[PDB]
């Protein structure tokens, strides 16, 4: 047990006398309403450690005492953790009693080791069809989810979460890394009102980590490895395909390079913390594919001064291994979800991986949306005569094509009244395929909007006329 | 005060017990953080000498203080405590070497990490030799064919040569290694005993997912028994990111040193350079451009200026180094990659235009040069690569008259010869075919869309049949007026069956 | 983001904006010129 | 005819400045970045050199 | 007097003497080494303990090693025996070709050359570079700089030069190698001995090679320049020849200080660079001067980090050098080489006494046409070509064709292009450039100015493409 000997900012130094904690161990302080975590950051020498909190500092005394925990912050996880919202430091701050759980598991572990890596890339299917053929998500990968608000990111979220969960049969975490606690609530009560959490028996699907911006810079820095810890354990001790969120990881960065200040540490180019790379090395590596299961993270991106070649989104973008970017004039365009289809770029879009035939399909698609646009520059520009039947067949078969990738959504059924599709690869494959090859083009443009499998699609073009 | 004036070092003076410790070969950690441990004791440590912690551990005397050891951690600093016994191990830091260690995936300081047990190695070398000298070294001479079509033909690097690799995210840096490492093998199952080639790839902070599945490629192609692949990923401390270079510099080096010829990827040197600077600054060291240390220069020179080929003097072994930058937006005036241009012989450009459009690799041929790399080139890979960047360079330099149209033509025509599949080297005297084709002319009637699959029919008709004329080629190592009018002959034949 | 506003041209000191302080000089010379000669005949009455 | 010719060509020479245009200023949109991210990072050493010769 | 070493950190190791302190810049011998580990006295840190900068690897060193004073500074073999060696900072033959036998010894640190030794006599150093002669010329015994980037032509356009001038030169040469690859310096020697200027039979020889690559640490990198430089001082004045001294890379050296100015504890200057920039960058640079005694032409290759010819250790040599020849990767992009920039490249010599009225009326005439096709290439690249006035179109072309024929294929560079080397004289590219700016060649198209030497290469280069 130690003594508070410097209270400076969010950075507390305590004194011990029989044994120093490690670094990376969790110190809890004595004395106060609310537990007040500290962090073991660095050994200052003559049995000092010097320490972040996960708290407010105010109220400490020179002298107080702290207990040394023995480990890292250890989180409360198990099954029980779903449809709960629980803080860095494991507390639930949903107001639904203690989380009772059988194990607790410390948020600071050592990514899988080199021969637990999966050799073998595999597409994680999301059920949507934007995704699953333009840019399918890596089992195991990173996702770099562009956009923000206005283009239903958070809908995007809920019906990842309810595809992954019926389809893979594994459960999701969404960690928000220095959240508005506004947008919590908001985020809470829709995923409330969309059943992927549920709040009377134990059919949720998500467990919630909130870092709200109102914590100091050490919170939001561990908010992320919490989650992670909780993901781990679903990867672990039960073999899912876990689908982990981050909102979002400019934020996580933003935290690091505010602790590492605080700890008085030269920083790097554009005020950056030194180990910028490093820590996000350390939180990334841990998303990775198991021989037990796998992580797949979906981290919303903010790219700092819309410059890509700034630190933070350039150390992002070296773990992504996929973009889905929502853009507003698709969404304007009426088309749900706003998944770009140009803009979204996967790592594994390749013949060896995804197969010859997913990858042609693919390729042809984007190669036709990319000829609909310069026609419809020409559209614009000269008149839609000017254009030969080629082109207009090719305007056509893009037009299908665009409004064959929206999607109705099962967390949307509440709203819209419109019933949820869960397309599987194979028929998402099939009908672009199809459509590609002029089978559909006596269809009319509205008979592929808003459906699922493409044999929907015939069935809405019947009931046309 | 100073780091070794706190109360227990003084406490421990006053009372005298101070004759109980070894404080000459052992020593105990003052503090610990930000990656460096300060450590009293070991007054018979030497600089660099490499001393193992308590828990594991191992680390580099960096700063010999006149009270202290700064001591950087090979590892997480976390198992470091303060109070913990730091003990010497009598050698500046080296690393297990010799051919125990092809097939083996290490980490920065040797240990093995594919679970395939101990490392046989019988002798060890240090990380931090002095490259060697004017006199040891010869020029280059003898050809290190990397089996892309574009590489051998307009940008050939020689055995012993230094050949950066620089581009942007998802560029192919990597892929290009990838098969310079598989074509090596044909050389490797023969009894050349001079062609052989060991080769090293060294993984500096990128994804460990990403190494493992380089390695499950290259076992799958068979070409991990004469390869090392040293691995220090993101996870892993920044002083192993730091010393991985070294690490395999030194195992190639170990090769050049008997005889024997090496090739060593320096995969994101860039990350490397990231990680000193990140261990400078926790250093408290004053920064200069783009907040790197003013050292980051020869942290590169001393560690490519190692790879060189030796004369027969010395050996006559050599040592290839193709290190990988990675440059934000295409920024190639920027602080590392201009360093590492400074030092290296060459550079092949992978702009994301060229990557974009579907040309595959993404040499930019205009601006990717081959310093020493024209004489260490086969004498028939040279008589058509000479035309056909002759060719390439007035194409780019037009790029209605019927004679700019036709060398148009003909640039579209090399251009789209030049793109190649991934981990599907070439053979040296199949490029030779495959570009004499297009050099004299024999691929202007088709159409450009078609070239490609004309390439894929035309190996497969020539590597079955026409066995003999591709021997002989490989043979001689020129194409000779015989060999000349064979090949027009068999493509005149080819180009009229193709139809 | 980065953004512009009105009336950059000139400010950047470059090309245009010296070719359009020109233009509107030479053009503005002229137009003084038909005045003072319309101003002139005016006078005279 | 003349007068059509010359809408034509004006079109096209108005599109051409576009893209020239355009490409300038992804060009100088990369510089203005490089540039910023200095100015930040030569600032902060300023700080970061007065501070620890203090 | 010996000392034991108390601070071993990277290379600058600090050493306490119980008596007798070696004075600033001796040389002191590290005792147990099976190599020669030779400190450079930096600082007097006070309690009888200095502050060294090592010339090699400090690795293995003990704190309480024994080191014994030399009592002198750094000492170098020097004299007409080091003609035709290899020698590395402190003097060591690595030719292993034995002992450099020389009569006299010289102090690598020395005084530059006082005022009044100082020569003001100016010539042209007629280079057979078109870029070279006609707008910035160099002039015998004076300071010559090649600024550049990474991979702009520097090494090319040095071993150009030395191709040029020191085989035809009649007095010694001097070549350091400062901070560039070592195989350059291997390919150097080579073909120093196929050419015959370094023999390894009889005592023919004519240029002496010190080498400290970047391989070498900070502390060694920081010193080699002055070894050549001290050779290159003994030739010039106890001998009273005519030296050529010839340095690849200076820039290399301002590095290495900036390297062991972190350790040695100074506040750091702009960009992190030393705050003895300038000092010791001008203290290294003066004694590189044509005294009464001898002369001293020196051709410098400075890098120029990031390409940002703003950075402090290229802007402040800019002050030391009399004729200045920048390159550019602009130009070296449009495949213009050398990629001398002729906007910026100047010289001290280019007067109309001087040089000649013709030669100063033609440099300045090229250079005016060609700084207005840079003011209008703005337009020209929104616009269009279409845009522009008459006159302005011909200016246009004739700068164009200008740029073109700035262009000129190395003999070094043969190798690489397989264009036959060409060397110009001075009246040549005069005649040529004054035809070209009067409009002799107004019909000819762009490229037959590319990659050729005299005017009349271009004419009968024009009519191959008829
Ligand atoms: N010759 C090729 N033909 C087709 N695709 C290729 C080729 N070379 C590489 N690729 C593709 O490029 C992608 C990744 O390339 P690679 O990893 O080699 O690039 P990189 O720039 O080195 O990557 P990173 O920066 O992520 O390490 C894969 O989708 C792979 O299929
Ligand atoms: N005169 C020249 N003609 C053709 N190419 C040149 C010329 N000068 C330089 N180069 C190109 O530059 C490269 C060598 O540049 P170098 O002189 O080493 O620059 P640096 O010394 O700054 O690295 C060669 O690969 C060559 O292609
Ligand atoms: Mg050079």
């Amino acid at each position: 047990t130690g003594r508070i000997v410097a209270v400076i900012g969010a950075v507390v130094d305590v004194q011990f006398d029989e044994g120093l904690p490690p670094i990376l161990n969790a110190l809890e302080v004595q004395g106060r309403e609310t537990r007040l975590v500290l962090e073991v950051a660095q050994h200052l020498g003559e049995s000092t450690v010097r320490t972040i909190a996960m708290d407010g500092t105010e109220g400490l005394v020179r002298g107080q005492k702290v207990l040394d925990s023995g480990a890292p912050i250890k989180i409360p996880v198990g099954p029980e953790t779903l449809g709960r919202i629980m803080n860095v430091i494991g507390e639930p701050i949903d107001e639904r009693g203690p989380i009772k759980t059988k194990q607790f598991a410390a948020i600071h572990a050592e990514a899988p080791e080199f021969m637990e890596m999966s050799v073998e890339q595999e597409i994680l299917v999301t059920g949507i069809k934007v995704v699953d053929l333009l840019a399918p998500y890596a089992k195991g990968g990173k996702i770099g989810l562009f956009g923000g608000a206005g283009v239903g990111k958070t809908v995007l979220i809920m019906e990842l979460i309810n595809n992954v969960a019926k389809a893979h049969g594994g459960y999701s975490v969404f960690a928000g890394v220095g959240e508005r606690t506004r947008e919590g609530n908001d985020l809470y009560h829709e995923m409330i009102e969309s059943g992927v959490i549920n709040l009377k028996d134990a059919t949720s699907k998500v467990a919630l980590v909130y870092g709200q911006m109102n914590e100091p810079p050490g919170a939001r820095a561990r908010v992320a490895l919490t989650g992670l810890t909780v993901a781990e354990y679903f990867r672990d001790q039960e073999g899912q395909d876990v689908l982990l969120f981050i909102d979002n990881i400019f934020r996580f960065t933003q935290a690091g390079s505010e602790v590492s200040a605080l700890l008085g540490r030269i920083p790097s180019a554009v005020g950056y913390q030194p180990t910028l790379a490093t820590d996000m090395g350390t939180m990334q590596e841990r998303i990775t594919t198991t021989k037990k299961g796998s992580i797949t993270s979906v981290q919303a991106i903010y790219v700092p001064a819309d410059d890509l070649t700034d630190p933070a989104p350039a150390t992002t973008f070296a773990h992504l291994d996929a973009t889905t970017v929502l853009s507003r004039a698709i969404a304007e365009l009426g088309i749900y979800p706003a998944v770009d289809p140009l803009d979204s770029t996967s790592r594994i879009m390749d013949p060896n991986i995804v197969g010859s035939e997913h990858y042609d399909v693919a390729r042809g698609v984007q190669k036709i949306l990319q000829d609909y646009k310069s026609l419809q520059d020409i559209i614009a520009i000269l008149g839609m005569d000017e254009l030969s039947e080629e082109d207009k067949l090719t305007v056509s078969r893009a037009r299908k094509i665009q409004r064959f990738l929206s999607q109705p959504f099962q967390v949307a059924e509440v709203f819209t009244g419109h019933l949820g599709k869960l397309v599987p690869l194979k028929e998402t494959i099939k009908g672009f395929q199809q459509i590609l090859a002029g089978e559909y083009d006596h269809l009319p443009e509205q008979a592929f909007y808003m459906v699922g499998p493409i044999e929907e699609a015939v069935a809405k073009a019947d009931k046309l006329a | 005060t100073t780091t070794a004036e706190v109360s227990s070092i003084l406490e421990e003076r006053i009372l005298g017990a101070d004759t109980s410790v070894d404080l000459e070969e052992t020593g105990r950690v003052l503090s610990i953080g930000d990656g460096i441990a300060r450590v009293h004791g070991l007054r018979n440590v030497q600089a660099e000498e490499m001393v193992e912690f308590s828990s594991g551990l191992k680390g580099m005397s960096l700063n010999l203080e006149p009270d202290n050891v700064g001591v950087v951690v090979f590892g997480n600093d976390k198992l470091i405590k303060e109070g913990d016994i730091v003990k010497r191990t009598g050698a500046i830091v080296d690393v297990p070497v010799g051919e125990e260690l092809l097939g083996r995936v290490v980490d920065a300081l040797g240990n093995a990490i594919d679970g395939k047990g101990p490392i046989g190695s019988k002798t060890r070398r240090r990380v931090g030799l002095k490259a060697p000298g004017i006199i040891p070294r010869i020029s280059v001479r003898e050809p290190m064919q990397t089996g892309i079509k574009a590489v051998d033909s307009l940008v050939p690097i020689g055995r012993g040569q230094r050949e950066l690799i620089i581009g942007d995210r998802q560029t192919g840096k990597t892929s290009i290694a990838i098969d310079t490492i598989i074509n090596q093998k044909r050389f490797n199952d023969g009894t050349d005993e001079k062609k052989k080639l060991y080769c090293i790839y060294v993984a500096i902070g990128q994804k460990r997912s990403t190494v493992a599945q380089l390695v499950k490629r290259l076992t799958d192609a068979d070409a991990m028994k004469y390869t090392i692949v040293v691995s220090a990923t993101a996870s892993d401390a920044a002083p192993l990111q730091y010393l991985a270079p070294y690490s395999g510099c030194s195992m190639g080096e170990y090769f050049r040193d008997n005889g024997k010829h090496a090739l060593i990827i320096y995969d994101d040197l860039s990350k490397q350079a990231v990680a000193y600077r990140q261990m400078s600054l926790l250093l408290r060291r004053p920064p200069g451009r783009e907040a790197y240390p003013g050292d980051v220069f020869y942290l590169h020179s001393r560690l490519l200026e190692r790879a060189a080929k030796m004369n027969d003097a010395f050996g006559g072994g050599s040592l290839t180094a193709l290190p990988v930058i990675e440059t934000q937006a295409g920024d190639v005036s920027a602080y590392i990659p201009t360093n590492v241009i400074s030092i290296t012989d060459g550079q092949i450009f992978l702009e994301t235009e060229l990557f974009y459009k579907g040309i595959r690799p993404a040499i930019n041929v205009g601006l990717s040069v081959s310093r020493v790399g024209s004489a260490a080139q086969t004498r028939a890979m040279k008589q058509v690569a000479g035309t056909m960047k002759l060719e390439l360079a007035q194409y780019r330099e037009v790029a209605l008259d019927a004679a700019t149209q036709q060398l148009l033509s003909r640039g579209v025509r090399l251009t789209e010869l030049l793109k190649q599949g991934q981990y599907a080297p070439m053979a040296i005297e199949e490029q030779v075919a495959v570009i004499y084709a297009g050099v004299r002319g024999y691929l202007d009637k088709l159409e450009p869309s078609k070239i490609t699959k004309f390439e894929n029919a035309f190996l497969s008709h020539v590597i079955s049949q026409h066995q003999a004329l591709l021997g002989k080629i490989r043979a001689d190592g020129k194409i000779s007026e015989e060999t000349d009018a064979k090949l027009k002959e068999i493509v005149t034949n080819f180009l009229a069956g193709f139809e | 983001g980065v953004r512009s506003g009105a009336g950059a041209v000139r400010d950047a000191g470059g090309a245009f904006g010296k070719k359009e302080q020109a233009d509107e000089e030479r053009y503005f010379r002229a137009r003084a010129r038909e005045q003072l000669a319309a101003l002139k005949k005016h006078h005279e009455n | 005819e003349s007068t059509t010719s010359e809408q034509s060509a004006r079109m096209t020479a108005m599109d051409n400045a576009s893209k020239n245009a355009s490409e300038m200023i992804d060009k100088l949109t990369l510089t203005f970045n490089r540039t910023r991210q200095a100015v930040i990072t030569k600032e902060l050493i300023e700080i970061i050199s007065g501070a620890a010769a203090l």
